[PDB]
C-alpha cells in the first residue's frame, strides 16, 4: 500500500481479514516471546502492536491509504480489551445486519447502526 | 325505525311492522304508537320492514316504544329457523322433570317453551 | 325467583334444534360459586 | 403465584410461626427440659393458632407456667429423656390446657 | 494539553483546530501518540507536569488536561510486565497506584509565599466498557478531587455534550466561584438531584406540586444544553440561570426554551449591557441587582 | 461462583421477560374478543337507558363492586378499592356484595362488617347474561334489594384503550321507577307487575354490562401491565448482562495471575 | 430399547418425557400459576408430581437415617409398576401415597392406610 | 474415525457396532485410548490426517471424523505445560490455535488438476457446559466453517437426535443437498423457523395462523426424530419432506406421525418404487414427479 | 439489649428487620410494581422508604457541601425519633420531609415547610 500512496501518490484502500486473528496472532508471539500475558490473555505489547499497523495507515501528502477491517468480536463483548483497542483507532463502524438484509435491502447495511465520525 | 338488541346480538339495532307477543296478548307496531314499556313474554315474533319479514324466535324481554319513535325491544337470545325436533325430544324428558321437582316453576317455564315451539 | 329468573330459564331453554354453536352453549353454561357472606362470618361458597 | 391454595396457606400460616419459634436470645442458652415442651406445642399445631406477633411472649410465659404447674412434668421429661404414652398426654393436655393462655 | 495516546492523525486535527481558534499561541501542546514508544508514554505526563511546573513556580497560574490517564496505565502496564513485575490486578501492576498519585498531587495552588503558582490539573479517564468501578478509575477517583462523569445515555439522546451532574461532584468546587455564580445558581444542583428524583419516580401518581417540579426540571435541563465549541461568558451565563431559577421556563414551553436563551441574550444586551457589565464587574448582585434583574427577565419574557 | 450466580439469575430474569412478552401478546388476543363483547352489551344497555332517561328515573342502601378472582391486572383492583372506600365514607353502614375475590379481599380489610355476599367463580370467564341473571336472581332473594332503596353499582369504566376509571352509576329501584314523573309519558296497564319486573330487568341488564365494561377494562389492564412488565424485565437484563460480561472477563484475568505465579517460580 | 427391551425402553420415555414437561412448565406454575395449564396439561403434573414420589423408597439402611425398613422390588415388577402409573389407573390415588414406600402394591396399600 | 482418548471399552463398542453393521471394509479406526500417552494422543490426529491424504491424493473420497479434539487439547496441555512451554490462556498452550488450524486445514476437495479427491472432515468438540465462550471452543468455531449444535433440552424433549437447528448452520448449504431436496426444504426451513418463534406460545386464546404454526411445527419436528443406528436413503428423504411441505402431515395425529412415517415408505414402495427410484436417480425434481408424488401423498394420507 | 437498653436494640432490631425486608422486596418492586406488592407489605415499604430517608442527617462540616446546615441529634432524640417511626406515629408526611433533615421535631416541622 505504501508503494502505491508514496510512490504513485494514489489514494488506495487496504481490506484486512479478522483483526480478531491479527491479535490472535499477536497474542500468541508474545506468549511464545515469553512475556507475561496482559488483561484476557492478549500481548502486553497489544496497544504499541495495533499502534504500529493503525497509524501507518494515513493521507500523507503523497496520497492515502483507508482501511477496511473486520472486526469479529469475541464473545460479542465490546468490553473485551481486543475490541476496544481496535474502536480506538477506528474513525467510523459500518455495521452489516442480516436483519436489515432480510428486508430486502442490499446494501445489507443496518443505517441506524452504523455509526460514524466522518459524519459530521 | 326499532332496536331489536340483545346482548351478543343487535338484531335490528326503517322498520316498519313488528310483531311481538307481549304480557298484552300480541302486540303489533306500526309507524308512530303510543309510547308504552311492556314486557315481551316468551315469544315467537316477525319483524318486518316493508313487506320483508324476518322472523326470530325470543326468550321475551322488554318492549318500549320511546317518544322519538325508537322501538327499543330488548331482549337475552333469538333467527327463528336456529331454535327450530331434537329439542321436543328434550322438552318431554323436561315435562317429565317438573314432575319430580324453584325446578317446578323451571320445567314448567319448560313446558312454556315447549308450547310455543309447538307454535313453531 | 325473579322474572328475569324466568326470561333466564327461556334462554337457556333456548339453546336447546342441533344446530348450536359453542358461544351458545358457553352463554348457556357457567360455573360460579355465590358465597354469601355474614358480619367476617360467611355461609358457604354454594354453587350458583 | 396468581393463586394460593388454602393448604398452602395453611403450610404458610404454620411455618411462620415456626420460624418464630427457633429464634432464641443471644447469650442466653435454654435447657433441653424446657425446649422439648415448646417443640412440642408447634408441632402438635397449639400454636399455629397462636398469633405470629405475640409467639415469644407466649414462649416465655409457656415456660412460666410449666414451672408453676406442670413442673413434675418438667422432672419427668429430664429424668427419663423420653417421652411415654402418658407423659405425651400429659404434656399434650397441659398444652392445650394453656393454649387458651 | 498533553495528548497520550491519540491518533497521530487526530491529535493533527485538534493541532489544526486550536490553530483555527488561534489558541495555540497561549497554549503549549505536549504529544506521545499511539505511535509513539510505550516508554515515552510514561514518562509523557512526567514531563509534561514539569513543563508546567516552570509557570507554577513563576507564580503564574496555569492549566494542565492530562488526556487520557486511561492510556498512561496501559502504558505503565506494558512497561511493567516487560519488566517481568509481578501482574497486579486487572493485569495493571502493583505501583500503579503510585504512579498516578505521584503524578497527580505535583499540581496545586500554591501560597503566597511562593506567590501563589497554580497548576490546574484536569485529567481524562476513559472508562472502558463504561464500568465505573473498573481498578483504575476507582483508583484515579480516589486521588482526584471531584469527578465529572458523563453519561453516555444522555450524549446519544441529545446532549452532545451531555455533563451527567448525578454523578459530578467538586469536593471544594463551590468555593472558588463568582459569587453572583453562586447567588444565581443557588440550590440548583439541589432542584436537579430533586429534578433526578422526580423523574426517578414520575415513571405513577403526580401531584402538581411534582408536576411543577418536573415542568421546571425537564426544563431546566434543556437549558443546560449547549453544542461544542460554542462557549459562554461568565457575565453572559449569570442571567440565564437567573431565569431558570426564578422560575421563568415554566413561562416558556419546552419547544421554544433555545429561541428564549439567545432572545434573551440579546434581549439583555440591548436591553441594557449595563446590567451585564455590572455583573462583569461586581461580580456578585447587590439588591438592585437582582431587582434589576427580576424587572428584566420579566421584560424579556414578556416579548 | 460469582459467574455461576449471575448466571443463574439471568436466567431466571430471561425466563420472566420470556413469559411477560408471550402473556402480553395473549393479553391483547383476548383483548379484541372482550371489546367486541363490550359493544354488543354497551348497545343494549343504551337502548333500556333510553327508557331510563326519558323516564327520567331519578333516585341501608346496597353497594356492589366487581373485581375478578385473578389479579395481575393492573391496578384494576386497588383503584376501583379506593373508590369504594371514598363512597363507603358516604354511608358507613352500607352494605357490600363484592363480585369476585379481588375486591372481596381489599374491602373486607377495611370493613368486614359491611360484607354481606360474595361471589366466587367470576373471574375464569367474560361475562354472560347466565352468571348476571342469578347473581340478581341471588341479589333479589338472598339481599331483598329492593328494601335497600338506593343500590350502586361500581365497575372500571374502560375509558381509553390505555385508561381505565372506576366507575359507579345508579340501579333504579322499583320505588324510583314508580315515583319518576315522566314514567307517565309511557303507559302500560295499572294491572301490570311492570314495576317489580321492569326492577328487576334493569337489574340485571345494568349489572351484566357493568360486568362487561369492568371485564374489558380488566384484560385491558392486563395486557398494559404485562407490557410495562417487558419493559421493565427488559431493563433488568441489560443490568446483568454488564455485569456478566464483566464478572466473566475478571475470572478469566484472575485465574489467568494464578497460573502465571505459578509458573513463575 | 433393544438392551432393556421395547418396552422397557417405551416406559421409560413416556416417564422421561413426562418429568421433563413437568420441569418446563416448573417456571409456568410459578409465576403464572396452575390455572392457564390445560386439562392435558393438568392430567401430566399430577402424574409428574406423583411419579415424583412414586420414585421414592426406603432403604434398610437408612433405618439408622429414615428409621423406616428398606424396601427392594425386583426390576421386572418395578417396570410393570410405574407402567400402571404412566397408564393413570392410580390416578385416583393421593400424592402422599405414593411417598416413600414401594411397589405399586404398596402405594395401593398406603392409600387404604391413608383413607383410613 | 479418530478415536481420541476413548476407553478401550467405548472403542470395542465401537468396533462391536461398526462389525454389526458390518462397516469395517471401508472404515479405518486410527485408536488413542484412553490409557494411551499424550505424545500418541497430539499426534493422533495429524497421524489420522496423513492416513486420509493417501486417499485424497488418489483422488477417493474420504470422510475423516476427529472425534474429540477437546482432548487432543488436553493432551497438548500435558506436553506443553510438562515441556515448561510458557502456559496461555484457560491453561491451554499459547499455540493451540495454531494446532487446530493447522490440523484442520488439511481437509480439501482439491482442484481439477488433482482430481478433486475430496477429504471431508467433521471434527467434534465437545462443550464444557454449553460454555462456547471457553478458548478452545471459540477457536474451533473461527477454524471451522459450519457447525452443528446439538442441545441437552432437545434431547430429554426426546429430540433424538437432538440438532438443535437454530444454533446449527451450514456455510457449504447450497453447494450440497440434491437439487430435488433443495426444493423440498426451501419451504421446510421458512416453516420451521416460524415454528421457532412461535415456539413463545404454549399457554389461552391462541390465533388460528399461529395455531397453524404450532401444529404444522410440530409435526414437522416429530417428522425430523430419527432412531439411532438407522439411516435413510435421499429417495426416502424427498417424500417425506415433501408431505410436510404440502402439510399433508399436519392432519395426521402426532402419536400417528411415527406409524405414518414407516407406512408412508412401505406404501410408496408398494404403489411406487418407480416414483422413488426415479426420484433417487433424476436427483431433481421434475414437475411430473411433483406431481405423481403429489397424488401419492394424498392418497396414502386419505389411508 | 444489655450494653444500650432493651428498648433501643429493640428498636433498632425493627428498624433492621424493616429495612431487610425493603431490600428483599427490591425484586419485586423491580420486576413488577408497587401495586402488585401485598397490601402489608406495601405499608412496609412505604416505612421503610420513609425510614431510609430519615437516615440522610446534614453534617456541619458538610454544610458546605450539601447546602444545608448541619444537624447534632441526641441519642436519647434518635431513640424517640426511631421509636415513633416504626409505630408510624408521624408516618403520613412526604419523604421529602424526612430527607436530610435532624431528628423528629425537625422532620414535623419540615412537614409544616413543605405542606406550604
Amino acid at each position: 500500500a505504501e508503494y502505491f500512496r508514496d510512490e504513485e501518490g494514489q489514494d488506495v484502500l487496504l481490506f484486512i481479514d479478522n483483526i480478531f486473528r491479527f491479535t490472535q496472532a499477536g497474542s500468541e508471539v508474545s506468549a511464545l516471546l515469553g512475556r507475561i500475558p496482559s488483561a484476557v490473555g492478549y500481548q502486553p505489547t497489544l496497544a504499541t502492536d495495533m499502534g504500529l499497523l493503525q497509524e501507518r495507515i494515513t493521507t500523507t501528502k503523497k496520497g492515502s491509504v483507508t482501511s477496511v477491517q473486520a472486526v469479529y468480536v469475541p464473545a460479542d463483548d465490546l468490553t473485551d480489551p481486543a475490541p476496544a483497542t481496535t474502536f480506538a483507532h477506528l474513525d467510523a463502524t459500518t455495521v452489516l445486519s442480516r436483519g436489515i438484509s432480510e428486508l430486502g435491502i442490499y446494501p445489507a447495511v443496518d443505517p441506524l447502526d452504523s455509526k460514524s465520525r466522518l459524519l459530521d | 325505525k326499532l332496536q331489536f338488541a340483545l346482548p351478543h346480538e343487535t338484531l335490528y339495532s326503517e322498520v316498519t311492522q313488528v310483531n311481538l307477543p307481549a304480557k298484552s296478548g300480541r302486540i303489533g307496531v306500526l309507524a308512530n304508537h303510543v309510547p308504552t314499556v311492556e314486557q315481551l313474554l316468551p315469544g315467537v315474533v316477525e319483524v318486518m320492514e316493508g313487506s320483508n319479514s324476518k322472523k326470530f324466535f325470543i326468550s321475551g324481554g322488554f318492549a318500549t316504544v320511546q317518544p322519538d319513535s325508537q322501538l327499543c325491544v330488548t331482549a337475552i337470545e333469538a333467527p327463528l329457523e336456529s331454535f327450530s325436533e331434537n329439542i321436543k325430544n328434550l322438552l318431554a324428558e323436561a315435562k317429565k322433570n317438573v314432575s319430580s321437582s324453584r325446578e317446578a316453576a323451571e320445567a314448567a317455564i319448560q313446558v312454556e317453551v315447549l308450547e310455543n315451539l309447538q307454535s313453531v | 325467583i325473579s322474572y328475569a329468573a324466568y326470561l333466564n330459564v327461556a334462554a337457556q331453554a333456548i339453546r336447546s334444534t342441533e344446530l348450536q354453536t359453542a358461544s351458545v352453549l358457553n352463554r348457556s353454561q357457567t360455573d360460579a360459586f355465590y358465597t354469601q357472606y355474614k358480619n367476617a362470618s360467611e355461609p358457604t361458597p354454594i354453587t350458583k | 403465584g396468581s393463586d394460593l391454595d388454602a393448604s398452602t396457606k395453611q403450610t404458610l400460616v404454620r411455618g411462620e410461626r415456626l420460624t418464630q419459634l427457633l429464634k432464641q436470645n443471644q447469650y442466653s442458652p435454654l435447657a433441653t427440659e424446657e425446649q422439648v415442651p415448646l417443640i412440642y406445642a408447634g408441632v402438635n399445631g397449639h400454636l399455629d393458632g397462636i398469633e405470629l406477633s405475640r409467639i415469644g411472649e407466649f414462649e416465655s410465659s409457656f415456660l412460666s407456667y410449666l414451672k408453676s404447674n406442670h413442673n413434675e412434668l418438667l422432672t419427668e421429661i429430664r429424668e427419663k429423656g423420653e417421652l411415654s404414652k402418658e407423659l405425651l398426654a400429659s404434656l399434650k393436655s397441659a398444652t392445650e390446657s394453656f393454649v387458651a393462655t | 494539553y498533553v495528548a497520550v495516546g491519540q491518533k497521530r492523525s487526530t491529535v493533527a486535527q485538534l493541532v489544526q483546530t486550536l490553530e483555527q481558534h488561534d489558541a495555540m499561541k497561549y497554549s503549549i501542546i505536549v504529544a506521545a501518540t499511539a505511535s509513539e514508544a510505550a516508554p515515552l508514554q510514561y514518562l509523557a505526563p512526567f514531563t509534561a507536569a514539569s513543563i508546567g511546573e516552570w509557570f507554577r513556580d513563576n507564580g503564574k497560574h496555569a492549566l494542565i488536561v492530562y488526556d487520557d490517564l486511561s492510556k498512561q496505565a496501559v502504558a505503565y502496564r506494558q512497561l511493567s510486565l516487560l519488566l517481568r513485575r509481578p501482574p497486579g490486578r486487572e493485569a495493571y501492576p502493583g505501583d500503579v497506584f503510585y504512579l498516578h498519585s505521584r503524578l497527580l498531587e505535583r499540581a496545586a495552588k500554591l501560597s503566597e509565599k511562593e506567590g501563589s503558582g497554580s497548576l490546574t490539573a484536569l485529567p481524562v479517564i476513559e472508562t472502558q466498557g463504561g464500568d465505573v468501578s473498573a481498578y483504575i478509575p476507582t483508583n484515579v477517583i480516589s486521588i482526584t478531587d471531584g469527578q465529572i462523569f458523563l453519561e453516555a445515555e444522555l450524549f446519544y439522546k441529545g446532549i452532545r455534550p451531555a455533563i451527567n451532574v448525578g454523578l459530578s461532584v467538586s469536593r471544594v468546587g463551590s468555593a472558588a466561584q463568582v459569587k453572583a455564580l453562586k447567588q444565581v445558581a443557588g440550590s440548583l444542583k439541589l432542584f436537579l438531584a430533586q429534578y433526578r428524583e422526580v423523574a426517578a419516580f414520575a415513571q405513577s401518581d403526580l401531584d402538581a406540586s411534582t408536576k411543577q417540579t418536573l415542568v421546571r426540571g425537564e426544563r431546566l435541563t434543556q437549558l443546560l444544553k449547549q453544542n461544542q465549541y460554542s462557549p459562554l461568558a461568565t457575565e453572559e451565563q449569570v442571567p440565564l440561570i437567573y431565569a431558570g431559577v426564578n422560575g421563568h421556563l415554566d413561562g416558556i414551553e419546552l419547544s421554544r426554551i433555545g429561541e428564549f436563551e439567545s432572545s434573551f441574550l440579546s434581549y439583555l444586551k440591548s436591553n441594557h449591557n449595563e446590567l451585564l457589565t455590572e455583573i462583569r464587574e461586581k461580580g456578585e448582585l447587590s439588591k438592585e441587582l437582582l431587582a434589576s434583574l427580576k424587572s428584566a427577565t420579566e421584560s424579556f419574557v414578556a416579548t | 461462583a460469582t459467574l455461576k450466580e449471575v448466571e443463574m439469575r439471568l436466567k431466571s430474569i430471561k425466563n420472566i421477560e420470556k413469559i411477560t412478552k408471550t402473556m402480553k401478546i395473549v393479553a391483547s388476543t383476548r383483548l379484541s374478543k372482550a371489546e367486541k363483547a363490550k359493544i354488543s352489551a354497551k348497545k343494549m344497555d343504551e337502548a333500556e337507558q333510553l327508557f331510563y332517561k326519558n323516564a327520567e328515573t331519578k333516585n341501608k342502601e346496597l353497594i356492589v363492586a366487581i373485581t375478578s378472582d385473578k389479579g395481575l391486572c393492573g391496578s384494576i383492583h386497588s383503584q376501583l378499592a379506593k373508590a369504594v372506600r371514598r363512597h363507603l365514607n358516604d354511608q358507613p353502614n352500607a352494605d357490600i356484595v363484592t363480585i369476585g375475590d379481588k375486591i372481596k379481599m381489599q374491602l373486607l380489610r377495611t370493613h368486614p362488617n359491611n360484607i354481606k355476599l360474595s361471589i366466587n367463580g367470576i373471574g375464569k370467564d367474560a361475562p354472560t347474561f347466565q352468571e348476571s341473571a342469578l347473581i340478581a336472581d341471588k341479589l333479589l332473594s338472598v339481599m331483598k334489594a329492593g328494601t335497600y332503596p338506593k343500590i350502586s353499582i361500581f365497575y372500571n369504566d374502560p375509558v381509553s384503550s390505555l385508561s381505565f376509571e372506576p366507575s359507579e352509576k345508579p340501579i333504579f329501584n322499583a320505588k324510583t321507577i314508580e315515583q319518576s314523573p315522566s314514567f307517565g309519558k309511557f303507559e302500560i296497564d295499572t294491572d301490570a307487575n311492570v314495576p317489580r319486573d321492569l326492577f328487576e330487568y334493569t337489574l340485571a341488564n345494568q349489572m351484566l354490562t357493568a360486568m362487561a365494561q369492568g371485564y374489558a377494562a380488566e384484560i385491558s389492564a392486563r395486557r398494559n401491565a404485562m407490557d410495562n412488565a417487558s419493559k421493565n424485565a427488559g431493563d433488568m437484563i441489560n443490568r446483568y448482562s454488564i455485569l456478566y460480561n464483566r464478572t466473566r472477563q475478571a475470572v478469566i484475568t484472575n485465574e489467568l495471575v494464578d497460573i502465571i505465579t505459578g509458573a513463575s517460580s | 430399547a433393544a438392551v432393556v427391551g421395547q418396552e422397557h425402553y417405551d416406559v421409560a420415555s413416556k416417564v422421561q418425557e413426562t418429568l421433563q414437561t413437568y420441569k418446563s412448565l416448573q417456571d409456568i406454575i410459578a409465576i403464572l400459576g396452575m390455572d392457564e395449564l390445560s386439562e392435558q396439561d393438568k392430567l401430566t403434573v399430577e402424574r409428574a408430581r406423583k411419579i415424583q414420589r412414586f420414585l421414592s423408597q426406603p432403604f434398610a439402611v437408612a433405618e439408622v437415617f429414615t428409621g423406616i425398613p428398606g424396601k427392594l422390588v425386583r426390576l421386572k415388577d418395578t417396570v410393570a409398576s410405574f407402567k400402571a402409573v404412566l397408564e393413570g389407573k392410580y390416578d385416583n390415588i393421593p400424592e402422599h401415597a405414593f411417598y416413600m414406600v414401594g411397589g405399586i402394591e404398596d402405594v395401593v396399600a398406603k392409600a387404604e392406610k391413608l383413607a383410613a
